[PDB]
């Protein structure tokens, strides 16, 4: 991929929004990309509720190194669309604009997929209760005497 | 007991004198080990522990 970096995750997004891109007579001051890369940041913690939402690999800056722009997000290849449109429909009011039909609808279609897997993944059944028998089909449980299943 | 040798024996009567020793004991020696309630080994292994135990 062509985009592994914050700073070109946000390029892409004024790309996509149609504010700044590689043919355009004008650029975005180089403060507003720090801002943008600020609220990148934001909203992918506040998608990772520190572990407990999507999962995608992203890499979070240190105040150690100074640029954050210039720090790989360690996003996968799959995911780099979705990060991106989601950005432009999160910094599309800073510059009096609306993120578009299109954006909005590939920005839901990727946060979908983005956690897909980590649904199928979380979808799982809780043991056998507390109170449960073996039952005495289980010929290892009747003769190693644990009637009933653990639990928790 | 000692013994003398002769037929004058004024003051060389002796006395007696018995010697004993101590038994004692050390520490207990335990097999102390936990089970754990939500583990499938607990109703498996517990058993043969005691014996190994032995």
């Amino acid at each position: 991929m062509q985009i592994k970096t914050k700073g070109d995750l946000v390029r892409a997004a004024l790309r996509k929004l149609g504010v700044a891109s590689d043919a355009t007579l004008t650029d975005v001051e180089p403060q507003s990309m720090q801002d943008a890369v600020d609220d990148l940041e934001a909203m992918m913690a506040e998608w990772y509720q520190d572990g407990k939402g999507i999962i995608t690999g992203y890499v979070f800056s240190d105040d150690e190194n100074p640029p954050a722009e210039g720090d790989d997000h360690g996003l996968r290849s799959s995911a780099v669309s979705a990060v991106f449109h989601n950005l432009a429909c999160r910094i599309a009011p800073d510059y009096a604009l609306e993120a578009t039909a299109k954006i909005i609808a590939t920005a839901k279609y990727g946060k979908e997929l983005l956690y897909k897997q980590t649904a199928i993944s979380r979808a799982k059944r809780a043991p056998y209760p507390s109170r449960m028998p073996t039952g005495s089909g289980n010929s290892f449980a009747n003769l190693n005497e644990w009637h009933y299943f653990p639990g928790e | 007991s000692p013994t003398q040798e002769g037929w004058d024996l004024t003051d060389k009567a002796t006395g007696l004198l018995e010697l004993n020793v101590a038994v004692n004991m050390g520490e207990p020696d335990n097999d102390f080990f936990q089970l754990r309630a939500d583990d499938l080994r607990d109703e498996t292994a517990y058993r043969r522990r005691i014996q190994s135990a032995a």
